[PDB]
């Protein structure tokens, strides 16, 4: 009775913008100077804005990069060919014509908060490839295996330890006429990745502007998405992937994913992955 | 277990595929798959053999066939619980009197007083902490207080895993009679996962089976938490639709057995429970509304249990087909694409019957009006669809009083029956009367004899030697 | 008394066309 | 938090019993989540039993834990030693 009597006591006492976000964070990465805090109100380039005075962003070793050196746009050194292929450099870029002012190239996707030169090695837009293996996942007896609402997919997925996050085998294509080299040169092969660029016509996902820390007002990533799927698993790609592995060479293991809501992966990294989703009918 | 192993394979036959089709559509890089399904070469793995004359293609009559049942015995779940469950392997055409016969004899089983159905939807549903356990206690005191039969689906995924679960609470306690929650569980035997660790011919006894999910295709795995299991035959591999018409079927036959203790005879009372079903629930409960089941849908968490719970007493024909279109367009986002222009005339035209007839129809309201512990809101639909029914001479009264002394719960008796219906002179209760002295049954004789029944009467020379006669058979 | 209680902690808890 | 073999459901749990609150353990991890096939929570188990957690060891047993399995001999080997550093 003591015990029922003083719950009861209680009982009666008691009675969204679309617009880049990861690149907005404040303490730039690995960089002792702080960004200027860009609200989301005031993010585009075309909207009213006042009080604008970022520090001038600055690479630790810009001169290195291969492209123009200018973290101050004193002396405009650099010529490129706006919306046009400029040799070493490329300056053509998947989302469009983009506003340029003051030989800086802008964001389009809005003010970043820092402006200069950043951790991209090009001064301007600079474009990568992100290639990701997809096949449904499968139980014992080989057929697709079921979530409660839809397939699995499994997506291999690579990390190196320095990094302590996972992200697709994919890199800053350094080599214009073979990008896959210089993307995973420390997983194929380059001989089975010879074999592997013989075989490089898949389906495309996504193309168009990513969402990157990196991204200062001046340099921005873009990036473009293939995924060849497997649909038996007989024989095949599967088996040419297998014995075309020489990632013993260095770095962490290469393993395959399952593909889900709370696998690790960068922020935005996985919104390709998302965006893959909707390829083969994938449960997230 | 040795005139129970006797009773089964030479008068229960199982179907299979004797022709020998070969793959016209090849799945999941299989090709032993062959129209029906199983593996080898042919449609079945049986003899590779022209199989008679070899007309082209098959047909659900001239190439199944029906050969005497080789899976039978005592499932044991692995270390999950060591409880040894019946299970029978069936086909199409078994008449219900054999399997009645074998469930109430040779299984063990006693005749109910009541048959409590679960059928529901099969896609998983998550549902809110009150009304979860608001079912589950209703479900457990309305089927532990009746002892009656809680005929469900054997799967582990839906409402039939709900009930696995209240059946898994109640053993939680187990104040007494721990083994008495008997559920038995009604599933396709051509869609099991660990099936074939379980075809063991004259007697697989204690076979163990494991159970793994998310291992499955859109197979179906066991449940651990059932009582008793009947699987049913089609020599089919992937087809869900053979289940229920012999559910169906022996549910109806069920409620045709009547059931005679004490002096007082009754037919066993039939009612349905639905949550959240899809497309097939607008079968069930048409069903058995047609016939007059007391069909029990529950508002909360609902697909199609929530659109008869919305559009519940809201009158007849005041509702449009737009008006149910609008209705529909609101809750099914997954499919409200794929939705065609007359899937809405076959679900207006079911709910146009289902909320037409209000006294066989009965809305939950789980917690505004009416939500008591499920037990009394359940008995008092089935003794309303029973007032409903027909009686020319008195016999509404009669039965209902016969029916609560059936059961085991005054509180009925006293608050639907003895309360109202006018008249019950006091000699009436007499016929009743004696089943609940025979019976052990105090508080029903302190009650009639409240009403006005004179043990100076009632006590005659031939009732007397009828008392003597049902006298406890286990007494000195 | 523990009998008059359990009722009242439960009572605290609970609160046409003619074709 | 990243999880990618089932580790939630472990974690969470072993957090539990390292703290002692068992309306925690009911209330958020035991009622949610899916799956917890009873072999799994074996390791917990074990602390449970050496730190003396009566409530836990209970509501363990209750989910399906069965004292018939659960003592092996390296599982008893594991408990001697682990036995109380205070008796006799
Ligand atoms: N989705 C991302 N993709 C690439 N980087 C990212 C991403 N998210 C973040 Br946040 N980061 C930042 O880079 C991390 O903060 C690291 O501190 C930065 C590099 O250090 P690491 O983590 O060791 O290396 P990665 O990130 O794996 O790839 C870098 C490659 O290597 C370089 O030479 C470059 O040319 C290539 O982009
Ligand atoms: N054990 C199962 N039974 C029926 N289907 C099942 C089962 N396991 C799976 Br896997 N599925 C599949 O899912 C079906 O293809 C559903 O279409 C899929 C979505 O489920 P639902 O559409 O929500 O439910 P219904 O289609 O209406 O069938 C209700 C039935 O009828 C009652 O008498 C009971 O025998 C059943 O519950």
């Amino acid at each position: 009775i003591s015990n029922k009597v003083d719950a009861m006591v209680d009982l009666l006492d008691l009675d969204g913008d679309s617009y880049h976000v990861n690149a907005r964070h404040l303490l730039y990465p690995n960089c002792p100077v702080t960004r200027f805090p860009v609200p989301n109100e005031k993010v585009p380039w075309e909207t009213e804005f006042l009080i604008y005075d970022p520090p001038f962003y600055t690479a630790e070793r810009k001169d290195a990069a291969a492209m123009d050196p200018m973290g101050d746009t004193l002396e405009p050194l650099s010529t490129i060919q706006y919306n046009v292929v400029d040799g070493l450099r490329d300056r053509r870029s998947f989302h469009g014509p983009y506003t340029v002012q003051a030989g800086l190239p802008l964001n389009p996707m809005g003010r970043t908060g820092l402006r200069g030169r950043g951790s991209l090695s090009c001064f301007g837009p600079n474009h990568t490839l992100y290639p990701m293996v997809t096949r449904w996942r499968r139980n014992e007896d080989g057929a697709i295996c079921r979530k409660s609402i839809k397939k699995m997919l499994e997506v291999l997925v690579v990390k190196l330890p320095l990094s302590e996050h996972w992200a697709l085998p994919g890199g800053s294509r350094e080599p214009g006429e073979m990008l896959p080299r210089k993307l995973k040169r420390i997983l194929r092969q380059e001989h089975w990745p010879s074999f592997e660029n013989l075989l490089k016509c898949g389906m495309e996902v996504y193309k168009g502007y990513m969402d990157d820390p990196r991204n200062t007002d001046n340099a921005w990533i873009e990036t473009v998405a293939v995924s060849v799927h497997f649909q038996d698993q007989n024989d095949v790609e599967l088996n040419r992937l297998n014995s075309n592995l020489h990632a013993c060479d260095s770095g962490a293991s290469i393993r395959w994913q399952v593909v889900d809501r709370r696998i690790p992966l960068y922020a935005n990294h996985k919104t390709l992955l998302q965006k893959a989703a909707a390829e083969f009918g994938a449960h997230y | 277990q040795e005139s129970l192993s006797s009773w089964i394979p030479e008068n229960i036959k199982k179907k299979e595929c004797v022709y020998f089709v070969e793959s016209s559509k090849l799945s999941d890089a299989g090709k032993v798959v062959c129209q029906c399904g199983y593996t080898h070469e042919q449609h079945l793995e049986e003899a590779t053999k022209p199989h008679t004359f070899q007309g082209t293609q098959w047909d659900p009559k001239k190439h199944v066939q029906e050969m005497p049942t080789d899976a039978f015995g005592d499932i044991v779940f692995t270390g999950l619980s060591q409880k040894v469950k019946k299970y029978v392997r069936v086909s199409q055409d078994t008449p219900s009197s054999v399997i009645y016969h074998l469930m109430t004899q040779h299984w063990g089983l006693d005749v109910p007083n009541l048959l409590i159905s679960v059928t529901g939807g099969a896609k998983n549903f998550n549902m809110k902490p009150r009304l979860k356990s608001i079912f589950r206690r209703g479900l457990v005191k309305v089927a532990q207080t009746t002892g009656a039969w809680i005929i469900t689906g054997g799967s582990h995924t839906g409402v039939m895993k709900q009930v696995g679960e209240a059946v898994r609470d109640f053993s939680l306690s187990s104040s007494y009679k721990e083994g008495e929650l008997i559920t038995i569980g009604v599933a396709t035997w051509g869609t099991v996962h660990r099936r074939e660790g379980l075809i063991h011919p004259t007697g697989s006894f204690p076979a163990e089976y494991i159970l793994d999910e998310d291992g499955q295709g859109n197979l179906t795995c066991l449940d651990s938490n059932h009582s008793h299991f009947i699987l049913v035959d089609d020599g089919t591999h992937g087809q869900y639709g053979v289940e229920i018409p012999l559910r169906t079927r022996l549910e109806k036959f069920i409620s045709e057995q009547t059931k005679e203790r004490g002096g007082v005879a009754i037919k066993i009372p039939i009612v349905c429970v639905v949550l959240e079903g899809g497309p097939g629930t607008l079968h069930t409960i048409d069903n058995a509304t047609t016939n007059g089941t007391p069909c029990v849908v529950v508002e909360g968490s609902g697909r199609v249990a929530d659109v008869i719970a919305q559009v519940a007493n809201i009158p007849v024909s005041d509702i449009t087909i737009s008006l149910i279109q609008q209705k529909l367009s609101v809750f099914f986002q997954e499919m409200f694409e794929t939705f065609t222009e007359s899937r809405i005339v076959e679900w207006t035209k079911k709910i146009q019957d289902i909320v037409r007839r209000r006294q066989l129809l009965t809305v939950f309201r789980e917690g505004k009006d009416g939500q008591q512990d499920v037990d009394v809101a359940i008995l008092q639909a089935l003794l309303k669809a029973s007032r409903s029914q027909d009686h020319f001479g008195h016999e509404n009264w009669d039965h209902q009083l016969k029916l609560a002394v059936a059961w085991n719960r005054v509180d009925i008796a006293r608050s639907e029956i003895f309360m109202d219906e006018w008249q019950w002179k006091p000699s009436d209760l007499h016929p009743t009367m004696t089943a609940a002295l025979i019976s052990n049954k105090p508080e029903f004789v302190k009650l009639f004899l409240e009403n006005g029944v004179q043990l100076k009467e009632f006590v005659t020379w031939d009732t007397l030697l009828y008392l003597y006669e049902n006298l406890d058979p286990s007494c000195l």
